[PDB]
RNA sequence: GCGAAGAACCUUACCAGGUCUUGACAUCCUUUGACCACUCUGGAGACAGAGCUUUCCCGGGACAAAGUGACAGGUGGUGCAUGGUUGUCGUCAGCUCGUGUCGUGAGAUGUUGGGUUAAGUCCCGCAACGAGCGCAACCCUUGAUUUUAGUUGCCAGCAUUUAGUUGGGCACUCUAAAGUGACUGCCGGUGCAAGCCGGAGGAAGGUGGGGAUGACGUCAAAUCAUCAUGCCCCUUAUGACCUGGGCUACACACGUGCUACAAUGGAUGGUACAAAGGGUCGCGAAGCCGCGAGGUGGAGCCAAUCCCAUAAAACCAUUCUCAGUUCGGAUUGUAGGCUGCAACUCGCCUACAUGAAGCCGGAAUCGCUAGUAAUCGUGGAUCAGCAUGCCACGGUGAAUACGU
């Protein structure tokens, strides 16, 4: 049996979106200047650890914030990240572009950053058990109340595919008011291709 | 001088006013056997005021819309009754007897994908 | 008093009913006891091998048909009837009365 | 004899911008009349969920727009300036008459 | 052949009528929603990850 | 095999004008496609040329035709020893008069004449006379019943 | 009636013929920096040949023509190497852990037994006492109602008008934010209890109606063709461009549907009552013309305002009078209407003519437990045009459940 995916399921029930624009006439195309804008960012600090982007519209201007673990990567030694970012922004999009920076505290809380952990493990050629248990360690005693983790493909590169999962403590999945977070990343094997799940319940 | 009721039934609501007079029955500004030329449908509205011994007494003035013509008649049925209801208390048994406070709460259910209806499925085969 | 709208009602006062049922008089055990008094190891067999496995010393009534070789101060009696066993029983509780004091 | 339209896809912000908007104008004005609730707006779109076969396993989305409408009928200078130096929040659509 | 057939898309046709709608993430030419420019799988992925404003998931 | 038990019945209503359910039961039976309007100046009309041509009241002369037609034992089947066989059985009140109705409008639906109304009051004239179609009907189901007594 | 929420051209991946080779699509290189657009000639078109021609900005950059690689490019294979997404049992009721006890041990108990429930839902027993993910609740919608708010909504008491129109007012419907309300809560019986049968009040009574929600696992289940990807293949061709055709073929068999076989009906005339939706390179009113599909015309609208928009069954009159017919509409002949460069293969619609099978369907088989089935219309996505399909909306509105 499927699963809902656990975000989708809780946008507007206590979650909110990460485009926070309103607009009729001007949809489609406002739509793929935030993604064309989204993957830049992605393929430009990838090893930033950066957790979340936002993006807001008002009259010819768009506002951007990076909710990222370690900001002076991201905010260079007195600007230089930032307005190489910005001016790259600018002429992608012809407009007036702001970049706002904040720093994510207690990062081993947020799914993206610990899958992105565990994949990077998990490229490096460290067995899947040890990866997955370390990480939920780590999760564990940053102060959560649920972890799950699971990694399926060719594990260790086998001939045949399967996965593997392990939890601590608990993640109520149906429950509506539970704030889950989720993340799913892919690693890049030499054998194929490795998928890395998190589930991690907070204490909302 | 004038006894207010609001009626609904499936997607019609009534706004029935009831006032002193001698039987002249108004919907829409069109005479209640214009409005309604069947006989059944008449007999089912003026049910409240047959169950009590008030027939004669009242007029009543009605403002309809929405839904189909039964549902017209059951609208105004339950308008009228609660408009009774509030001339005097002691009509609350008798009107409670009969069921006609019960404003109906069964309304037209939902099409689900997969099926041609609420309920009804494709035909089915094994080969 | 009231802390659930209406589960209160629904839950809790059961779950009161049905604890204190089961429980007693053991509300406030603050240790484990020095001494057990048992009416019969036979329909007791459960409480009697618990309290062997703590090597706690039992002193108990016991019938024609039941172990006498557990309990090492057994008491055998007639353990039917009322009459018998409220005398047993009140004679052990006035004596460790004149005792406690 | 102002009008002010407001739009959102969500009730709780623009709630809390009329009511800043309706606070504004009453301080720095005489009159205003309080938010009228315009019928909200949904679209639904129904997409296959399976890549390649199963018809008939779908799943709906939903798309709500809320609207308020807003009038101040004894306009002054520091009304109008007030009104129009508000910053309203990301997502709420302001149109002035 | 589907970077030739994106680029003929994306080309301005010979005849008005030529002219055809593909999704702009990857070229898909069934399924395509117009107000989103986006295939039904697109948007459905994209949906979930909460990147198309005002919509959720249709409960009603 | 599953179900859980007995089910509630049906609650109908006496009909506005001749204050009886089983007029409502009956116009129900002759409905088509929703349409009750239909079936129901159908019956009315069947009941005034019952009064035009007996001159009594249709009520007493329908109760007659129902009394006459209702059945008593009734044929249905019991597999043992892997056939199945035809026993006689009793019906309830309840399957009484809804074999009564079912047969009536069944049979009046087959006559020969012009309309429907005529129809319906020729069957239910016939039922009070002891003839027609839907008498045979219940004459044969006790019969059928009794030669597998 | 599955991918396909739209195959005349395009889509298009297939075929025939005509053409191209660092390339239709990307980065870097070397010279030039705005190239493209436009006119005419030839050609079915792709493409070639002449002129006007190309206006980068502040050595940077993205664009731009030429020549050359390094490279690009595969809807090519393997779903039995994979990631991701989905079906199915099935919204079926299960899957476990902590601390104790019983076993030499793997293990066991709780989770077995009797009742009850929609449910591992709960009770009573019992060497177990509890807890967690699944059930239930939190979320959406519908049925009653209070406060806040009255325009584009409503019109009662008031003046007005072809008209709720204009004045005037939020009284009433309505709209939408926050609350209230239902819990076997109270009564009688029954039971040790859970629970079961009835009763009161109430808009609503036994999780009130319906959604979203799919645990652990099963089928090497589906998808390399949405996407991505290991390995294996092609590289003057398995890549790329074009015009024409094909995916619409037809002795036949199966699946899912639509229209009927008539009097509860056909034709003609009159005449009521909805909900949910869509509209700015868009919806498109009045008036005029046409037998009709339509044409013309341009009002009001970025919309609780204007348009789509005639609801149809139902009801009332006249007629037909049981007839393969005043039923039924296939099939074919002629004349037209729109969209589009273009309607032959192969669009939809109209007028006149033509008027096939078909008399309620064999063995057999399907759906449905209440505003459901049955029936009647309406809107939307895809969309220049094209649906009897799909997804939603209301109007009228049943029969039956003894039982395993
Ligand atoms: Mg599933
Ligand atoms: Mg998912
Ligand atoms: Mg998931
Ligand atoms: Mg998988
Ligand atoms: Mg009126
Ligand atoms: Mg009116
Ligand atoms: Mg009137
Ligand atoms: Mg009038
Ligand atoms: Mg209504
Ligand atoms: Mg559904
Ligand atoms: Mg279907
Ligand atoms: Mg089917
Ligand atoms: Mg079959
Ligand atoms: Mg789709
Ligand atoms: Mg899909
Ligand atoms: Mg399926
Ligand atoms: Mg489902
Ligand atoms: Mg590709
Ligand atoms: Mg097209
Ligand atoms: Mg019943
Ligand atoms: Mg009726
Ligand atoms: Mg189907
Ligand atoms: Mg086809
Ligand atoms: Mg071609
Ligand atoms: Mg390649
Ligand atoms: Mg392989
Ligand atoms: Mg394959
Ligand atoms: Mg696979
Ligand atoms: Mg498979
Ligand atoms: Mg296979
Ligand atoms: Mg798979
Ligand atoms: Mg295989
Ligand atoms: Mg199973
Ligand atoms: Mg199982
Ligand atoms: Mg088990
Ligand atoms: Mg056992
Ligand atoms: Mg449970
Ligand atoms: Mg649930
Ligand atoms: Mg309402
Ligand atoms: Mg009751
Ligand atoms: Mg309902
Ligand atoms: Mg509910
Ligand atoms: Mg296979
Ligand atoms: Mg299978
Ligand atoms: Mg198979
Ligand atoms: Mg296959
Ligand atoms: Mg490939
Ligand atoms: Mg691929
Ligand atoms: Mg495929
Ligand atoms: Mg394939
Ligand atoms: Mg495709
Ligand atoms: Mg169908
Ligand atoms: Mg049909
Ligand atoms: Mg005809
Ligand atoms: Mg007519
Ligand atoms: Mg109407
Ligand atoms: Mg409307
Ligand atoms: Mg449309
Ligand atoms: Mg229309
Ligand atoms: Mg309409
Ligand atoms: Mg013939
Ligand atoms: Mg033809
Ligand atoms: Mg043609
Ligand atoms: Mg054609
Ligand atoms: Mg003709
Ligand atoms: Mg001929
Ligand atoms: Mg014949
Ligand atoms: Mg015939
Ligand atoms: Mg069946
Ligand atoms: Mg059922
Ligand atoms: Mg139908
Ligand atoms: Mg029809
Ligand atoms: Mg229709
Ligand atoms: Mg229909
Ligand atoms: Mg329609
Ligand atoms: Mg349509
Ligand atoms: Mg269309
Ligand atoms: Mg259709
Ligand atoms: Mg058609
Ligand atoms: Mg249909
Ligand atoms: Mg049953
Ligand atoms: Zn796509």
């Amino acid at each position: 049996g499927q699963k809902v995916h656990p975000i989708g399921m809780r946008i507007g029930v206590i979650r909110d979106w990460d485009s926070k624009w309103y607009a009729e006439k001007d949809y489609a195309d406002f739509l793929h200047e935030d993604l064309r804008i989204r993957d830049y960012v992605a393929k430009r600090l990838s090893d930033a650890s950066v957790s979340r982007v936002e993006i807001e519209r008002a009259a010819n201007r768009v506002n951007i914030t990076i909710h990222t673990a370690k900001p002076g990567m991201v905010i260079g030694k007195g600007g230089s990240e930032v307005e190489a970012l910005r001016k790259n922004l600018n002429e992608l999009t012809q407009k007036r572009v702001h970049i706002n920076i904040v720093e994510i505290k207690r990062a081993d809380l947020d799914a993206k950053l610990v899958a992105e952990n565990i994949a990077r493990q998990l490229e490096g050629r460290v067995s899947f058990r040890r990866a997955q248990k370390q990480a939920i360690q780590r999760t564990m005693r940053a102060g959560a109340k649920g972890i799950k983790t699971q990694v399926s493909g060719r594990l260790g590169g086998a001939d045949i595919a399967r996965a593997e999962h392990y939890s601590e403590g608990t993640v109520p999945l149906h429950t509506l008011r539970a704030d889950i977070d989720y993340a799913w990343e892919e690693a890049d094997t030499t054998y194929g291709k490795l998928g890395v799940k998190v589930w991690i319940y907070r204490g909302e | 001088v004038q006894y207010y009721g609001t009626g609904r039934r499936k997607s019609s609501v009534a706004r029935v006013r009831l006032v002193p007079g001698d039987g002249k029955i108004v919907i829409n500004n069109r005479d209640w056997e214009d409005y309604i030329p069947f006989a059944a449908l008449r007999e089912v509205i003026k049910q409240p005021l047959v169950a009590t011994e008030t027939l004669g007494n009242y007029d009543v003035l009605v403002n309809v819309h929405g839904g189909g013509y039964t549902g017209q008649a059951g609208a105004i049925r339950h308008g009228v009754a609660r408009a009774l209801l509030q001339v005097a208390p002691e009509y609350r048994p008798a009107l409670k007897s009969a069921g006609l406070l019960t404003r109906d709460p069964r309304m037209k259910e939902r099409k689900k994908y997969g099926l041609k209806g609420a309920r009804r499925a494709p035909q089915f085969s094994k080969r | 008093f009231e802390v659930l709208p209406k589960k209160e009602v629904v839950l809790l006062k059961k779950e009161q009913e049905k604890l204190e049922r089961f429980l007693g008089g053991i509300k406030d055990m603050k240790g484990l006891p020095d001494a057990l008094f048992i009416v019969d190891p036979r329909k007791e067999r459960i409480a009697v091998a618990e309290a062997r496995k703590l090597h706690i010393p039992i002193i108990g009534i016991v019938d024609t048909n039941c172990d006498p070789d557990e309990i090492d101060y057994v008491i055998p009696a007639n353990d039917d009837a009322i009459r018998a066993v409220k005398l047993l029983t009140a004679k052990m509780a006035d004596a460790i009365i004149e005792v406690n004091q | 004899k102002i009008r002010i339209r407001l739009k959102a896809y969500d009730h709780r912000i623009l709630d809390q911008s009329a009511e800043k908007i309706v606070e504004t104008a009453k301080r720095s004005g005489a009159s205003v009349s309080g938010p009228i609730p315009l019928p909200t707006e949904k679209s639904i779109y129904t997409v296959l969920r399976a890549v390649h076969k199963y018809k008939d396993s779908r799943e709906q989305f939903e798309m709500r727009t809320h609207k308020r409408l807003i009038d101040i009928v004894n306009p002054t200078p520091q009304t109008v300036d007030s009104l129009m130096r508000l910053d309203l929040p990301s997502g709420v659509d302001i149109e002035i008459k | 052949a589907k970077k030739s057939m994106i680029a003929k898309q994306k080309r301005t046709p010979k005849y008005a009528v030529q002219a055809y709608t593909r999704c702009e993430r990857c070229g898909r030419p069934h399924s395509v929603i117009r107000k989103f420019k986006l295939c039904r799988i697109c948007f459905r992925e994209l949906a979930y990850k909460g990147q198309i404003p005002g919509v959720k998931k249709a409960s009603w | 095999m599953p179900r859980k038990g007995p089910v509630a019945k049906r609650d109908v209503l006496p009909d506005p004008i001749y204050n009886s359910k089983l007029v409502t039961r009956l116009i129900n039976k002759m409905m088509v496609d929703g349409k009750r309007g239909k079936s129901q100046a159908i019956l009315y009309s069947a009941f005034d040329i019952i009064a035009q041509e007996t001159g009594k009241d249709p009520m007493e002369v329908f109760e007659q035709a129902m009394k006459n037609i209702m059945p008593l034992l009734e044929v249905k089947a019991r597999r043992v020893g892997g056939a199945n066989y035809q026993v006689p059985i009793e019906v309830r009140a309840d399957r009484r008069s809804t074999l009564g109705l079912r047969w009536l409008v069944n049979y009046a639906r087959l006559r020969g004449e012009k309309t429907m109304e005529v129809r319906v009051a020729r069957e239910i004239m016939d039922a009070a006379n002891n003839t027609g179609a839907s008498v045979k009907k219940r004459e044969d189901t006790h019969k059928m019943a009794d030669a597998n007594r």
